C-alpha cells in the first residue's frame, strides 16, 4: 500500500526491496506517463523512475 | 544452528509479549528484532522435508513489517502478528522436523537439511537474537571448544545390563559364589553371594568387587547410597552362562561389611568412601567402584545357626547388596535422563514419519545401543538433534 | 486471568529489577508498565474471599504515580516501590486465594470470584504484559483451541489400583494363576503367577496379559522398562476377591519370556517393543498392553528340579514380573507430578480455610477420585485452578 | 552478594545477547549496564584464595568501555567483549570459590572472603541488577526478614537412619515384636513386625507407632502413600542393639490395617489420613506420624493356616509396611534434593582444594551429620554458601 | 467454515427475501450483503471434488454487481439474481459434499477439503453474516472454548445391546436368576427374572441391579420411566452364552417392587427416584443405575399358588421389568436422534459416491460402532462434518 507507506514514513522495505531488486506491487492511485517509443522500450525506462 | 533458536526465541517471545491491550514500551524492543527478522526472510525461497514420509514443503516469504505506531496494542496489530507468527512457526517445525531427521557420519556437527545450509550464510545473520537457553548456550561454547556442563536429573548413564557372574559354580549349582547386578538409569543395584557363607575363607570374609566403566565423564554427582540391594534379596530361578540349565537362588540378607565406594578418574581415586551411606558426592568420575565384603557373623542365636550348616546342603544361602542411584549431574556430553523430553521428541519425529536406519543411529533409536558404542560422531549428531529439538520443544509444545 | 498473570509478573519483576543502586535504563520498560498499572487500578474497589473461613477483605487503591527522573535508583524511590509492590502482593494473593478455592459445573473455565469477574473487563486490559510461563501460555493457545502440552516429570496419570485376577482358582487356594498389579503414580508393577508352573499348559507356556486403559493421552513419553516386579516378589498372605478367606503367595521369580509391551492409541498399535528393556519411548498412547509369558525351564538342575513336582502340592509358586515407569510425558491437559507443586498449593488454600465440598472436585482433593472419573468440567476447573496457582506461586514463596 | 549476583548476571547475558550479527537495539540496556560495571570496577585492586590449595591470585581492573555505536554487532565488538568477559568471569568464578570454602560460628550469613567484603561497599552498588533466581530471591527477602521457600524435588530432609526396635523380645529371639525403618532422603519405609501373629493380643490386633520428627518445618508436600514396604519385605539376619548375636528374620506379608498417618505441626494434628493410598497432600508439618496396626486374619485357608500356630515355633513371621515418600516440598530453609547440584558444587570445591575441617560444617561435608544437628549458624552458613554456588553454578557450567 | 454458513445463509435469504415486487426497504441490507459477497468472491477459482465417485468441478466467479436503484423489485431483477443465486448454490453444495467426506486422524476441526482450506483466509473475511442457527452457534463458542449444548428429542445415546446376564445357572437351564435387557436408541428396556421366585432367597427377595454407562454426558433429561417391560414379557427360547444350546423363558410379570434409578456422574448420585413411575427429570448424569428386586407374593390365591411350587419344574417364570426413555436430552457433543436428519445426509453423500472407508469413521457410516467407541477426534470430525450438513440442509432441502 502506497498510503500507509507514505504515512509513516518508516519505508524499511520498499528500500529494501527496491535495493535488492525483489519483485513487488505498489498500490496507489499515480498517474503515468504515457510513452510511444520503440527506443524508449530498448533503452528500459521504467526502473530508473 | 543459531538463526533458528533466534527465530524461535523471537517467535515464542512475540506470542507472548505481544498481546490484547499491553503498552507499547513492553514491545519496543521485540518489535524492531522481529521487523528485521521480516526484513531478512523476505524474497527467500525454501524447501522442508523429502526423507521417509515427511512431506516436501516449500516456503515463500512475502510479509508486511508490523506497525511501530500504537500505544497500547490493539486487536487489528494482535490478529495480523497472529498470522504473521503462525506462518513463521509452521516454517520453523518444518525446518526443526527436517534437522532432528538427518544424520551424517562425516561431521555430524554441520547441518544436513537444505533449510538449516541456507540459514547458515551470513545473511540471515542479522537474524540472531539472545541466546539464553542450556543447550544453544553449550552449543555456541563448545563452537569455540570451552567447558560446557549439561545438568541431569537422574541421568540414563548406564546401558541396561542385567547379568551376573560366578567366581565359584559347578555343574551342580548347589555351592556358588560371586556377583550379580543390574545397570538401569541411574542406578546399581549389585549383590555379591556366597552360599557357604565364608564358612572356609580366609577369616570367614569374602570380598567382593564390582567396576562400572562409565562412557562419559560425570561431574559433581549427588548419589544416593544405600545397603541391601532390594531386586536381589527374593527366591528366583536364573538361566546358566551358556543358557542351558537353570539354578535357584534363595537369599538371606546380610549386612554389607566394609563398604568402600572408590569413584575413578584415568585411574586415580578421587572420591573414596568407606563404610558411609545416606547422600554421598562424587566430584570427578568416569568409572565407579564398589567393594563389600560377606563376614561370616561370628555369634549366631538359635534361628540363624540352623541356615549356615558346616555340610553341603545350603538351602538358605547369604547374600549382600548395595544400591547407588545419581541423583543428579552434570555431564560434558549430552544424555538422556528423567527431566528432559528431548529424546522422545527426537524419536517420535523419527518414528512418526517412518524413517529408515542411517550410518549413525542405532535401528528404532535404540538408547541402550546407543549408549553402550557411544562414539564422539554419535556424540556431534546427538547434541545437534537434541539442540534442534530444543528448539522445537519452545516453539511446539 | 490474563491482567492476573500481568499484575504478578510486573510484581515479581518489580521485586527483581527494582533494586537499591540499580541503573535506570534496566528498569526503565518496567517502571512504564508498573505505572500503567497503576493508573488502571486506581479508582477501583475489590472484595476478595467470603466462603469457609477466608476471610471478607476490601481492597481500594489510592497510589502515586513512581519517578521516572533517577539515574541510579536510590533508597527512596525503592522504600516506596516496596510498599506499593507489599499492597499489590497482598491484593493479588487474596484474589489467587478467592479463586482457587471457588468452582462451577456449569463452564468452570470462566472465572469464579468477584474480583477476577471484574479484572475480565477491557478497562484493565492494559494491565497486561508477558505470557511467558507454560500455564498461561497453554491458558492463552486452549483460549483460541489450538494444540497445547505440560511437560510432566513422573506424571499422576494412574489411579491408584492394587488389586489382582485369578484365572484359575478355587476354594482350597492350592493351585491359583493369574495376574496381580501395582498402578500407582507413574508405576506400573505387574506379576502373573502360577502355580503349576506350566506343567499342563500347552507346550509348558502360559500368556499373561494385563492392560492399563489411561484417563487423558499422554505424548512423548520416556518410560523406564524393567523385568521382574520387585514389590510382587516375596510371601504374602492376600484376602480373597469377597474378602471372605485369606490365601498364600509363596512366589520364586522366572525371568519374563516374550515380553510384548504395545501402545494403543484408539486400538492401533503405535509403538510396540518385543523383548526390549532399559529406557523405551512411547510417542502417542492413551493404552499400555503388556503381554507377558511364563515359560516352564525345559532343563533344570536339581536344586531347582525339587521346586516343581507334577503332583499337587506346590510350596514355590511362579511368578513372573514387569515394571513399567513413566520417567517425562507431555499430557495435553492438566495432571500432577513429582516436579511441580501446584496440587499441593490448591489443597493447602482448601485445607486451611476449611472449605466446603463443592459439586466439582472430590471431597478431601483426592487426587486418586479425581484421575478415576477425570471429567472434561473437572479437566477445566483442574486447569483454570492450577493456572491461578502457577500465579500464586509466582508470588507467594 | 548483591553485587556478585549482579557481575553473575551481566556477564552471563552478555555471554548470551553479545553475539555476532544481532541488533543493537536487543542489547542496547545491556551494553549500559556492563558499561556502568567496567566504570565501577576500574581503579579497584582485589586479592582472591588463601586456605588451603586454593591459590592466591591478584585481580588489576583496567579495561576500556564498549562501544555504543554499532547497528548490528560486528566480529571487532564481539572478540573485544568476549576478553573483557572472560576476565571478569575468571574473577567471579575465584571469588566464588573463596566464598563457598569459607565460615565462621559467629555470623555465617556476613561475607567471609576479603574480596566479596570489599564488594560489599556502596562504591560497588552500581554495579546492581536485576534478582531474579530463586536463591539470590530468597536472599533479599530474608535480608528483610519475610516470607520465604525454597521448592525441592525429593527434598534430602531425613538423615540415614536405618535401625529398629523390639517391644518384645528375649536372648532366645524367637517371639519378637516392634518396629524397623529406613529414613533415607526424601523416603520413610516402615515395618511393623509380630512373630505370634497377634495371637495372644487382646482382639487379636497389634498397634504399632512410628513417629519421625522433622528438622525444618516442610511446606506444601506432594507425598506417595503406599503401603508394603520392599525392603523389610525378604529374609535376613540382623544384629542386636548391643551388636553381640544376630537374629533371623522371614517375613510374610499381611496388608496394613487401619492406616492412620498424621501430620503434627507443634504437636497439633494439620492433616490426617485414614486408611488412604496413593498421592496425598500435607500442608503444613514438622513430625510424621504413622500409626498402622496388624490384625490377625479370622478366616485362613489350609495354605496360610500352617504358617501361623499357637505354639512357639514360628517360622514364618507377621510383618506390616508402609512407604512415604516426598516428591517435592517447599522448605523455608535451605536443603539438598535430587533435582540441583548445589551440594555436590560444594563438596566439589571443598575436596579439590584439600581444605581442613572449620569450626561449623561437618568433617567431609557428611550431608548425615549436617542434617542429624541443623543449627541456625550451621543453616546461616549453609544458605550463604549455596547462594554462592547458585551463582558460581550460574556462570561456571 | 463462518463463511461457508455466511454463503448458504444470504443465499437462503436471498431467495426468500428478493421476490417479484417486493419492496426494496426490505431488501436494502440483503443487497448489500450480497453485493459485498460478489465483491470478494469475484477473481477466484475453486476445485470441489477428487474422492471415490464425487467429480472434480471447477469453480470460476466472474458476475456483475446487482442494482440498488429499484423501490418494487421487478422481475428483470429477479431473474438476473434467480441466476447468480443457482451458480453460488451450486457451488455450495458441491463444497459442503466435499467437506462432509473427508476426514482426519490428526486434527479433524480444522477444514479437509481444498476449497474450504480457501475460504478460511481473511481475503473472504468480509463474506461473513449472523451466525444464528444453533450448530453453528455450537461451532463459534467452541472455537472459544465455553460451554455449549445441542437439544436433541430422542438422543441415540445408546449403541444397540441386546443381550443377557445369568447370576444363577446350570446346563439344564431350568432354575435360572439374572437380568436382560435392550438398550436401542432412547430406550432401555430391562427385566430381572427368577426361575424360583425367590423361593430359596432371604426373606423371599431377589435384588436386582443394572448399570447403563454412557459416553457423553446429558444434561437437563425428561425422561419416561415405566415399570413392566414389554419386550421381555412373552415366552421365548434364547441361545446360551457361547450360542452351543438354547433355553425356554416362559415369563409371568410381577410388579417392579423398589425401584430405585440413581443418576450418577462421576459415582456420585445426583439425582434419585424411589418407587417413582411416570416422567422424571434427570439433570446431570453420565450413568443409569436401575435397581429393582423381585418379591414373592405373600398371600396368593389358588389360581396363583399353582405356578410357583417349592419343586423344582417351574413352568411359569418369575419376571420383573422396566422401561426407560430419554425423550429429550441437551449434550454438550453431537449425537443422533428421531428429529435431525443430519446423520442420514451424511450417510447419503458418503453412499451416494461410492466413499472408501477412511481411519476415522466406521465401515459403512455404523452410528453403533460410531457410538459404541466415540472417540474425541471421531467426535471432532463428527462435529465438523454435522456442521457441514445443517448448512448443506439450508441450502439443499
Ligand atoms: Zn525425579
Amino acid at each position: 500500500n502506497l498510503e500507509e507507506l507514505m504515512r509513516s514514513g518508516d519505508y524499511a522495505q520498499i528500500t529494501n526491496m527496491l535495493l535488492n531488486n525483489q519483485p513487488v506491487a505498489l498500490v496507489g492511485a499515480l498517474p503515468f506517463i504515457t510513452d510511444s517509443s520503440v527506443i524508449s522500450l530498448i533503452a528500459k525506462l521504467d526502473a530508473t523512475v | 544452528m543459531d538463526v533458528l533458536y533466534s527465530l524461535s526465541k523471537t517467535l515464542k517471545d512475540a506470542r507472548d509479549k505481544i498481546v490484547e491491550g499491553t503498552l507499547y514500551s513492553n514491545v519496543s524492543d521485540l518489535i524492531q528484532q522481529f521487523n528485521q527478522m521480516i526484513i531478512t526472510m523476505n524474497g527467500n525461497e525454501f524447501q522442508t522435508g523429502g526423507i521417509g514420509n515427511l512431506p516436501i514443503r516449500n516456503w515463500n516469504f512475502n510479509f508486511g513489517l508490523l506497525g511501530t505506531t500504537l500505544l497500547n496494542l490493539d486487536a487489528n496489530y494482535v490478529e495480523t502478528a497472529r498470522n504473521t507468527i503462525d506462518y513463521f512457526v509452521d516454517f520453523v517445525d518444518n525446518v526443526c522436523m527436517d534437522e532432528m531427521v538427518r544424520e551424517s557420519q562425516r561431521n555430524g556437527i554441520a547441518p544436513q537439511s537444505d533449510s538449516l545450509r541456507k540459514l547458515s550464510a551470513i545473511k540471515f545473520k542479522r537474524i540472531n537474537f539472545d541466546n539464553s537457553s542450556e543447550y544453544i548456550e553449550n552449543w555456541n561454547l563448545q563452537n569455540r571448544r570451552q567447558r560446557t556442563g549439561f545438568t541431569f536429573h537422574k541421568p540414563n548413564i548406564f546401558p541396561y545390563s542385567a547379568s551376573f557372574t560366578l567366581n565359584r559354580s559347578q555343574p551342580a549349582h548347589d555351592n556358588l559364589m560371586g556377583t550379580m547386578w543390574l545397570n538401569a538409569g541411574s542406578e546399581i543395584q549389585v549383590a555379591g553371594f556366597d552360599y557357604s557363607c565364608a564358612i572356609n575363607a580366609p577369616a570367614n570374609i569374602q570380598q567382593f568387587e564390582h567396576i562400572v566403566p562409565l562412557r562419559r565423564v560425570l561431574t559433581t554427582a549427588t548419589i544416593t547410597l544405600l545397603p541391601d540391594a532390594e531386586r536381589f534379596s527374593f527366591p528366583r530361578v536364573i538361566n546358566s552362562a551358556d543358557g542351558a540349565t537353570t539354578w535357584f537362588f534363595n537369599p538371606v540378607i546380610l549386612r554389607p561389611n566394609n563398604v568402600e565406594v572408590e569413584f575413578l578418574l584415568n585411574g586415580q581415586i578421587i572420591n573414596t568412601y568407606q563404610a558411609r551411606f545416606g547422600t554421598i558426592v562424587a566430584r570427578n568420575f568416569d568409572t565407579i567402584r564398589l567393594s563389600f565384603q560377606l563376614m561370616r557373623p561370628p555369634n549366631m542365636t538359635p534361628a540363624v545357626a540352623v541356615l549356615f550348616p558346616n555340610a553341603q546342603p545350603f538351602e538358605h544361602h547369604a547374600t549382600v547388596g548395595l544400591t547407588l542411584r545419581i541423583e543428579s549431574a552434570v555431564c560434558e556430553s549430552v544424555l538422556a535422563d528423567a527431566s528432559e523430553t528431548l529424546l522422545a521428541n527426537v524419536t517420535s519425529v523419527r518414528q512418526e514419519y517412518a524413517i529408515p536406519v542411517g550410518p549413525v543411529f542405532p535401528p528404532g533409536m535404540n538408547w541402550t545401543d546407543l549408549i553402550t558404542n557411544y562414539s564422539p560422531s554419535r556424540e556431534d549428531n546427538l547434541q545437534r538433534v537434541f539442540t534442534v529439538a530444543s528448539i522445537r520443544s519452545m516453539l511446539i509444545k
